[PDB]
């Protein structure tokens, strides 16, 4: 297929796994999940459903960090998604779990002005590869967040380090003040 | 601010590409990724560069860390690429997946093009006639510096 | 007006009311009056005067964040302005009210580096266009409010532009001072 | 970072405009946008293409929705530039306010300079006298082309 | 030297002093000190040392923001130090107070991925001066920030803006979540 | 974003179009002027320290000079305009050098080919320093190479 009868087309195709150990990757595996691998060690994992595991309202942030049995990569991949919120005015809709050095969020969501739209606005921006763009509302109830050892987690995409890359701009250009002095 | 990552021309290797012999480009194309703020393939060029950098002038450490890409992520890309192709993402238009390339080759000396980031649509790989008038415009750009 | 024989100089301007439907257009009705339109129903009046009407440092922010009877919109446009008035640290200067989904926050002004000169400063860059000094502002006007109100044109003093809100975003959270150790 | 946002010649409708007819600049104009970097009117216009093809191509949303001009406030305007205007505008230089711009038309021909902003202060634009230099190496770029 | 004949390869040096009334100029002294000059009468002293000057966990920093009794550039610079800290979790690890107008911050620090290396890298950042970028600790156990005259004390590096400049935008880069609405 | 500062003019030993600096710039020198090709070249080129460091110093003495001086001194305004002056990813690549334990630039000391008989000079560019030394202009002579290479193209 000589297009201009003298240059030949070729493709190309980039294995990003060779960025395991510096930068994070992302997969999808399923349409539901979305898996990020942090390095071949850990990694976070990205889940909707129509269960909950996280019974109960409180976080614990800060109890967390003065423990700090946490990774500090998980957590900060955790701070920069949940900055990353376009109007997270809503403290019940957050959950989580830090126990004993475990990385467990969850996200509540439910005419279209909830937080179900924000979440899953930075959602689809966290883990990447029609209607419009407003409220794109889920099936699925739920959103959970864990973290995983690393195993085969690519299956609808290859790895793609893009969207992380990506939303650190956004980390804290869309947020609602809480408190007349942040 | 703006990428200013070098490129330390530049081959690829077997590593870096997924069912491929080692590959090299001429020095043209390496040199007109310096100024140009929307290519794709001078992207990731730098990330594979800096990533090598990365593991052979800086050890393991026990824990690794992402705080070394945070503190220069913009150094290496223009994030607007990145957020500009989320928007055609958005608005139903062709986006680039960052994963398969497509780049020009000339049969007798080899003067090879910069690649193109492939367009994805509807979830697929879109037909060969859809950005036909890109790849004609492309050759008849590389033909005429001749 | 002919240059060099051939080339005849033709002016332009651009109408930017048709960018009313994916940006916020702020614009003047004098220097006391500003509107920051968002749609064709929705906008922010800030006002210069020395009548309050907030007379309480109650914000009762998070409260409000609460209850959700607001336009998102305009209380992002709120939180860009609060956040990068520059070397903001007297908390009680601010004082807001949002009964029932109202937006209504007052800054107090109430000599060259205080409170007012960073609250005048983001004033002034949120309504362009309306010498050497950029610092010790002065202004009579005694406080500063914020009031919701619906689309009206207003737009006498200057005509409406988006430049003055998308030059702002650049400058959020990077013009402040910590608050905790941890934040 | 920088821009990277592209252009849908270019032609200019009569509603998008004050009191103005369907004004059409040439590709080599459209092209000179890609690379520059302190353009008022190249931003400007990147801004209505963004807004006129969101209109039409996503349906209008009920509740108007800033989330989406925040997301992606770079890819399209350098806010360097505006930074740099309002430097201009409180050293009081003259400054431009993005309302009125100029440019060379040709006569005959009909071929048009890439508009430059008209510079304002002391709540007036200025006559013509007042950067007329300025107009003058416009002209002699013209020039080069030919 | 000469070379290709009609070529002289000359030599630039720039004095960065005129930039004094401009923006902070930084400085370097031993390997411990680290001055910066926000202008012509004042700046801070960043000392490395053993022995420590404020001996509580308390700062009431809210308090110093009511108060008002210090000078706005500083609390403006340190709290461009601080909060370009990269993952700042331990809040008891720093001690700080601002009482009478004077600032006085103490970063305590104390095999690695502790709030240490964190500090001492935007400490290095803050004016410049193997793969010691992540396993960075120093030997001495304090780091004292204080404000100061200006008795220039720079011998090791010239002034110049670039660590100050460049740590601007690292601004909010690196910061956890410390509340579930921000 | 990018840098969009404007460069000034200096219409002294060169016509206007070119640019200098005085002996307050620089340690140890008297005035040297540079024409309007070098500077010409810092309004496209994104990888010059030097051009980043000719805007810093021009923006201090347009601030320096026409804007009324402060009762009280403040920062606000480098805080503001810091992005628009100068790249701060120029500051990070040099850091990533630095931190790569690569020679890396701090600013202070550069270099210039200047000809000898017309008086012509190329844009500056920086000294890389190595092991917080200066490197011998043996070390980096191939980038002096590639330099006059390119000099030469121009006539
Ligand atoms: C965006 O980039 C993505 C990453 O390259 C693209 O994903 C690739 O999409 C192609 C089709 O366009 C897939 O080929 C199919 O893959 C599916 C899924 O199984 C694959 O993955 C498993 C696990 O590694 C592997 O064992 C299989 O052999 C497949 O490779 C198969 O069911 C099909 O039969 C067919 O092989 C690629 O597999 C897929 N990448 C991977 C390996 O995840 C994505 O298509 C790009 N964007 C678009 C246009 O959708
Ligand atoms: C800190 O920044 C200050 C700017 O905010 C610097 O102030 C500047 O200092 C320079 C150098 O003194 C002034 O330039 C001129 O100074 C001469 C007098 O001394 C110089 O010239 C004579 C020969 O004429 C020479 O022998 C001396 O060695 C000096 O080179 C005056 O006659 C000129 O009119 C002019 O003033 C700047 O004008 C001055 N700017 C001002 C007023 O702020 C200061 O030097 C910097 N250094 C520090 C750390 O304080
Ligand atoms: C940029 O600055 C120029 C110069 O100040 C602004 O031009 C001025 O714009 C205002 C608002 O459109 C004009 O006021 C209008 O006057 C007409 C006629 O009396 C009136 O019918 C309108 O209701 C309004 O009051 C003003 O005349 C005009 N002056 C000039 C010299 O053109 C321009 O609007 C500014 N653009 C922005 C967005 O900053
Ligand atoms: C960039 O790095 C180079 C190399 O480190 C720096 O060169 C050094 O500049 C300092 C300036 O104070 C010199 O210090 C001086 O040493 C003499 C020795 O007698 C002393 O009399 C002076 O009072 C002053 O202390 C230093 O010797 C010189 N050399 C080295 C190897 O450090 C350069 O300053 C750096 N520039 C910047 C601004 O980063
Ligand atoms: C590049 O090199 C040229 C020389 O090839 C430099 O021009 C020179 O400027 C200096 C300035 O002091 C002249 O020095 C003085 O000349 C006068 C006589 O004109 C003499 O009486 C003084 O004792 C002193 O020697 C030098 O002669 C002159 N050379 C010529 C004729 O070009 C130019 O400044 C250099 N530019 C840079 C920045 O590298
Ligand atoms: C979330 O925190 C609340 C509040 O308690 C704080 O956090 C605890 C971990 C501990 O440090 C307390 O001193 C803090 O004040 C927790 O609610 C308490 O839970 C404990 C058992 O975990 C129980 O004994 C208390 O009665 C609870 N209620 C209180 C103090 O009002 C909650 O359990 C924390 N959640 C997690 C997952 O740790
Ligand atoms: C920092 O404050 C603590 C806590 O006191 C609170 O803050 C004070 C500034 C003041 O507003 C108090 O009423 C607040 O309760 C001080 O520690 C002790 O505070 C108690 C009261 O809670 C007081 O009776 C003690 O005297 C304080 N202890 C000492 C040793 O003074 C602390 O002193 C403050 N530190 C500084 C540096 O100002
Ligand atoms: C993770 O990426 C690293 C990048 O170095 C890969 O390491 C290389 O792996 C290949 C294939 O086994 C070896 O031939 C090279 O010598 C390795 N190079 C190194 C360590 O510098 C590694 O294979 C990748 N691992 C996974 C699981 O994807
Ligand atoms: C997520 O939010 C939904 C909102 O519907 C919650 O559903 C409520 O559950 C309570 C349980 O006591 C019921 O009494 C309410 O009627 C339900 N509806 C509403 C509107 O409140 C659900 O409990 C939340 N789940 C979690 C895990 O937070
Ligand atoms: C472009 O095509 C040329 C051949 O025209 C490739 O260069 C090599 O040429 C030799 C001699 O003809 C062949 O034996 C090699 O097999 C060729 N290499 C390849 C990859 O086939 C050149 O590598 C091609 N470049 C690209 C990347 O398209
Ligand atoms: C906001 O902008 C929209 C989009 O341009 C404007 O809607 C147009 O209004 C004109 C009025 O003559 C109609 O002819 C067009 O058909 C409308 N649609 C489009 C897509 O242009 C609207 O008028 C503007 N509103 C305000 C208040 O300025
Ligand atoms: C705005 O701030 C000023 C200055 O603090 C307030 O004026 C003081 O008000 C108190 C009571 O709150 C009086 O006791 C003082 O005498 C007032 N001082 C001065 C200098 O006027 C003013 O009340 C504040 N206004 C509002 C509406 O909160
Ligand atoms: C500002 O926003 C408030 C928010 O409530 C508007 O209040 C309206 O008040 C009328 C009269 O009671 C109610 O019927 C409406 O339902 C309220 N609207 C909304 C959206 O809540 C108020 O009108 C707005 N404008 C001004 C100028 O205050
Ligand atoms: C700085 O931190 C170090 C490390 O935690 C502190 O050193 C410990 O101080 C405690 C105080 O109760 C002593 O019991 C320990 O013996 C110390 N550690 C060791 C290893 O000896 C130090 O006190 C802190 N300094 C402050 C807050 O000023
Ligand atoms: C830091 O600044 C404070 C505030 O200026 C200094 O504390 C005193 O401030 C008053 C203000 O006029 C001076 O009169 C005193 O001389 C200052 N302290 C004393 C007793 O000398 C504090 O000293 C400064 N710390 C430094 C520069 O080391
Ligand atoms: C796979 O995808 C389906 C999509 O419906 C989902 O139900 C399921 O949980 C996903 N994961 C696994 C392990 O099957
Ligand atoms: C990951 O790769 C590293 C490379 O050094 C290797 O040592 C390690 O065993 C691999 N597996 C895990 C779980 O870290
Ligand atoms: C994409 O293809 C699907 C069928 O696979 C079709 O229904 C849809 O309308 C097409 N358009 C989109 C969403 O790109
Ligand atoms: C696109 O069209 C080409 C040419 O007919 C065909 O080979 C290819 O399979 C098509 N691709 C898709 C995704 O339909
Ligand atoms: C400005 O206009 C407002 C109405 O928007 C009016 O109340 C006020 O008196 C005017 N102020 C002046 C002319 O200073
Ligand atoms: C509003 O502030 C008042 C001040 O007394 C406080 O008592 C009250 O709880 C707050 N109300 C709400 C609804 O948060
Ligand atoms: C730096 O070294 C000198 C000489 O040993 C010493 O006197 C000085 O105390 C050291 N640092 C400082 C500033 O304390
Ligand atoms: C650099 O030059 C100095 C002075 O001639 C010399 O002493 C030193 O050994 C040289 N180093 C190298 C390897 O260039």
């Amino acid at each position: 297929s000589l297009y201009k009868g003298v240059y030949e087309l070729q493709t190309l195709e980039l294995n990003m796994e060779t960025l395991n150990m510096t930068m994070p990757l992302s997969c999808t595996k399923n349409n539901s999940h979305h898996y990020i691998m942090v390095g071949n060690e850990t990694g976070l994992e990205l889940t909707l459903t129509n269960t909950s595991i996280i019974n109960h309202k409180f976080c614990n942030l800060s109890d967390a960090h003065k423990k700090n049995l946490y990774d500090h990569a998980l957590m900060s991949i955790i701070s920069t998604f949940h900055l990353s919120i376009p109007n997270f005015n809503q403290y019940e809709a957050m959950s989580c779990d830090f126990n004993g050095g475990k990385i467990s969020v969850q996200y509540n969501l439910s005419h279209c002005g909830t937080v179900a739209n924000g979440v899953l606005q930075t959602f689809m921006r966290m883990a990447w590869g029609c209607g419009n763009w407003d409220c794109i509302m889920t099936s699925y109830q739920y959103l959970i967040i864990q973290n995983t050892t690393w195993e085969d987690h690519c299956q609808f995409s290859r790895p793609s380090p893009i969207g992380y890359l990506g939303l650190l701009s956004q980390r804290t250009r869309d947020i609602y003040i809480s408190r007349r002095l942040l | 601010g703006t990428f200013t990552w070098t490129l330390s021309g530049y081959c690829l290797t077997r590593w870096m590409l997924i069912e491929a012999e080692l590959k090299c480009f001429g020095n043209t194309a390496v040199a007109k990724c310096n100024e140009k703020h929307d290519e794709e393939f001078c992207d990731m060029l730098r990330l594979f560069d800096f990533n090598k950098q990365a593991i052979q002038r800086l050890k393991a450490p026990a824990q690794m860390s992402i705080q070394l890409i945070n503190k220069a992520v913009n150094a290496l890309i223009n994030d607007q690429l990145i957020m500009k192709n989320h928007l055609r993402d958005i608005m139903c238009i062709p986006y680039c997946n960052y994963s398969k390339y497509w780049y020009l080759n000339h049969t007798t000396t080899g003067r090879t093009s910069l690649p193109k980031c492939w367009l994805v649509s509807n979830g697929s790989y879109l037909n060969e006639t859809h950005f036909s008038d890109d790849i004609e415009q492309q050759a008849d750009n590389m033909i005429t510096e001749m």
